[PDB]
């Protein structure tokens, strides 16, 4: 069974700084790209960042190419999302997300196949 | 970029289809459109992909279509836990990877 | 317009502008052509090594390895305008083949991220 | 790193990433330098002839024809070996050959136009 | 599909279409021997000055040097249409060697312009 | 000096499709490119497309890059116009052209040289 | 895009001028200006390309002229040189290929 | 090290003004020139920049279509050819150093050396 | 882009700072933040450069430092000859090279 677990931060200052740690099991971590996607508590999912499933290439939305950094360590099976800078419209669930890309010798998706449990993320 | 159309229902035994539309470069252009159903308090599962595809362990209830720059998720019946928040996922080019729709409530009756 | 290695008392900094007239006389009975074979695997070796690092087609090549200061300590101000190639190639000699083994892993690297880049529709 | 053809065995999605282990040994009894010479100068010719001269992975704009392999991308470079694909497709490789050949050509022309407009 | 040669009699417009038809046919006792490494440095003097061109690699590279209207005063519809490459290398056999310098030159100036433009932060 | 003969259709409602047509003659029609272009009724002249002689390189307006697409046939002297998604806005005398760009090759012209007819474009 | 007269006029036996105005990546970097006559009922030919030049087919009495960001067209004798719009072209670059802007109704009375 | 600017104002607006700079006390081929703009009542504005050779020039976008910057490395002088020119141009036009290095130097990204103003009036 | 409270002041054997705020794309960014200190009719002589660096030629009682999205100027020693305006300068990339505040001037009582 494939299981992803955020064991981010919570509550932070606005102008503040943090990273969320996701860890991943039940699957091959290195064969898989990843992600994270937004979704505010009133509002419907936002896709923010995914990561390839070498790190070396990193997509992110308009809004956050100067905040936030996505990282993963296939050795330690981890994936980082450090971001800075946050905004009070940044309160949000930011889920960890498995699929969306692959290194074009593996298939065609474009689709996220596995989700996390979502960490909340909050500005005062 | 994507609307769909809120407040969804229907009586149990009954079908009923949920829209999306987008412009050329989001559906028209490409077939890796998706659709999601998050129950409240849960995250959200993958239920189509690549328009007519399923994951496997979805039972075959879930179908979908794409005509020009729109597409549909098309639920045959309704039973159990298909009461919950969809939502339609389209991919958009190297400049924006991927646009969700809002959410439809999707209810039966 | 020095010549053939008219550049090699020069400073490194303006020897580099007679990288053609050097890579120009690179190209031109048995111990004759065990010359001319020699001096063509020579010259194939050192191209076949410019392209594995993505270099192919030019003299002056950039790269995305950082140099590391443990292999030199000096500043531009010292390599490019007080140093020749000679003392240069002295003092670096010791760390050519980790700069050539971090140069190619790198070109490996790139071109798997832009094969990677190219398979996004 | 496995050494020379060490990855032979190992599967192409594998097997690839082990290029410029193949591609250093290339180079390094006239007749057989001569010889040696003349067969790198073919290959690299052949990369220059397509638009792939100074690279080892190297995209082109051939669509791949099902009736010269139909199988999906999870069994080439996941399950066979480069051995194994390269026996599969000899019979069609100096077609595949042709066309990418048609393909660089007409790239070069349309390179030569999109260079023209002021 | 007139093969090697085959377009040496029709307009250059019409024989630009068969570079690679020609260039395929330039690589493929002791005559052999000499005749073979005699190919082979023909080749690499001919691909050492397209590199330093910045075409290698390329059968139709376009550069930035100007047209002098002194080496040849035709314009392009005599030129690409009218005329075979025989001819045009008849009459540009003088100037020749001003082109190649000129590319050359050119090419460094790219190249250091290049290097500068890479390294602006 | 040459002749241009062109194929309209007829009325199409918001967001269908329609194919216009272009025959040449008079001329070695694979020597030159060929354009479109657009006439409302009661304004002037708008550029809307041109290729190349070989068929090869089209370009467009920004208005149209996503909604039409032209083609070119060397063997039947033959031009197509496949216009998606049209509009009311739409409607007008469309007009296939000898001219534009030239290849490289050739002495350079940017102009529109030979004209055809019209053909009329009708949106409901 | 091009800024024209407001359709000048003039008697039988004079000549116009017929201003075509533009921005510097319109007119000003470019010296390939064209004009074109349109009868009404009838498809435009080519009248003036490359700012000086008329095509074969042409009679002369019509020319043009360019200055910093200014084109313009000449029109001598006026000779049943019937209204006919009078457009002007220009070439700007290679992201906006062609523009016309407005006309040119030139009335001989 | 000296600046020495020629120039002057301009009247009719629309028309062009040539601008021009020495440079002594330094080697002039060594280092980046360039054009910054002041105002009578703004701060600075940088306009162009210039690398040592001269193959490189860049300007701000809202002089990308009017202004053209040179240098002559034999007669250690800079040459900004100023077209169409506005009301709104009217400032002191500095002539530096600096604002770039060529690969080879220690980086900078700074001005150091300054003029005294090219003194440019539109009317 | 920088902004640059006008109306500092101070006092003689009193240390002063002058800010400089700018954004997560050129002052995060980037380490390249230099300060120039112009007294009327005479140019802006350059006073820091590389966030802590000095030219040779001057004083040092001249200082700055950099942190987050701003930077800043520090006089020790401050003088009555430093009465002053001051600028801000920042690069802001390949696209955009210099940015600049507005002058601050600096008084001195
Ligand atoms: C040799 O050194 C002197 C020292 O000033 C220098 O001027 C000269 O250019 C050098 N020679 C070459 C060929 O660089
Ligand atoms: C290169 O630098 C790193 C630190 O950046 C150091 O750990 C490594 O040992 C250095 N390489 C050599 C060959 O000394
Ligand atoms: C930079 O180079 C100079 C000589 O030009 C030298 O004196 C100085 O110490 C160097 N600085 C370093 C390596 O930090
Ligand atoms: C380095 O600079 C000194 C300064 O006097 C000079 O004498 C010496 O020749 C220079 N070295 C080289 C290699 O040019
Ligand atoms: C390179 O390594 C050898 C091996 O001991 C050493 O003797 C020599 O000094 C080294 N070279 C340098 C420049 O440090
Ligand atoms: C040989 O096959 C085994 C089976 O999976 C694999 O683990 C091993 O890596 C293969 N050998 C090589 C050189 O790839
Ligand atoms: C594949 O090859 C066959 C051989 O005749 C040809 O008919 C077909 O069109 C080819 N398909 C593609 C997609 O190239
Ligand atoms: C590829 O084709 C084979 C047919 O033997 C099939 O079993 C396999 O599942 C296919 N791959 C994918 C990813 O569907
Ligand atoms: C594909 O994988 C299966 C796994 O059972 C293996 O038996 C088969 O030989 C593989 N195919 C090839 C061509 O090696
Ligand atoms: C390839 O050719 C060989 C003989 O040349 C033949 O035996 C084999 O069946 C052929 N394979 C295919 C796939 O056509
Ligand atoms: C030789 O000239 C004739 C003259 O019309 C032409 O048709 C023919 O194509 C030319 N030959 C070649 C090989 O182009
Ligand atoms: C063309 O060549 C002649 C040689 O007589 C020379 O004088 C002229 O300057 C050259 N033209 C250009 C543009 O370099
Ligand atoms: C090309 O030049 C020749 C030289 O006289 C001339 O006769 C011919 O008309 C020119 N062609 C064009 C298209 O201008
Ligand atoms: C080239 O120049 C020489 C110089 O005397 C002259 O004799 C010869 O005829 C020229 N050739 C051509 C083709 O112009």
């Amino acid at each position: 069974e494939v299981q992803l677990v955020e064991t981010g931060g919570g509550l932070v200052q606005p102008g503040g700084s943090l990273k969320l740690s996701c860890r991943a099991s039940g699957y091959t971590f290195s064969s898989f790209a990843m992600s994270w996607v937004r979704q505010a508590p009133g509002k419907g999912l936002e896709w923010v960042s995914l990561i390839n499933d070498r790190g070396g290439l990193t997509f992110y939305v308009d809004s956050v190419k100067g905040r936030f950094t996505i990282s993963r360590d296939n050795s330690k099976n981890t994936l980082s999302l450090q971001m800075h800078s946050l905004r009070d419209g940044d309160t949000a669930v930011y889920y960890c997300a498995t699929g969306g890309m692959s290194s074009a010798l593996q298939s065609s998706k474009y689709y996220f196949d596995f989700w996390g449990q979502g960490a909340l993320v909050t500005v005062s | 970029a994507l609307t769909q159309p809120p407040s969804v229902s229907g009586s149990p035994g009954q079908s009923v289809t949920i829209s999306c539309t987008g412009t050329s470069s989001d559906i028209g252009s490409y077939n890796y459109v998706s659709w999601y159903q998050q129950h409240p308090g849960k995250a959200p599962k993958l239920m189509i992909y690549d328009v007519t595809q399923r994951p496997s362990g979805v039972s075959d209830r879930f179908s979908g279509s794409k005509s020009g720059n729109t597409a549909s998720l098309t639920i045959s019946g309704l039973q159990a836990d298909d009461e919950a928040d969809y939502y339609c996922s389209a991919y958009a080019g190297r400049q924006t990877f991927y646009i969700f729709g809002g959410g439809t409530r999707l209810t039966v009756l | 317009s020095l010549g053939f290695l008219g550049a090699a008392g020069s400073t490194m900094g303006a020897a580099s502008m007679t990288l053609t007239v050097q890579a120009r006389n690179l190209l031109s009975g048995i111990k004759q052509l065990q010359a001319r074979v020699l001096a063509v695997e020579h010259y194939l070796r050192d191209q076949q090594l410019l392209g594995i690092w993505g270099c192919s087609g030019k003299l002056i090549c950039c790269t995305n390895v950082p140099w590391n200061s443990s292999w030199s300590n000096r500043n531009l101000s010292e390599i490019w305008d007080n140093m020749t190639w000679l003392q240069w190639d002295k003092e670096i000699s010791n760390y050519t083949q980790i700069i050539y083994g971090l140069l190619e892993e790198s070109q490996n690297q790139q071109e798997k991220n832009e094969q990677d880049l190219l398979a996004l529709d």
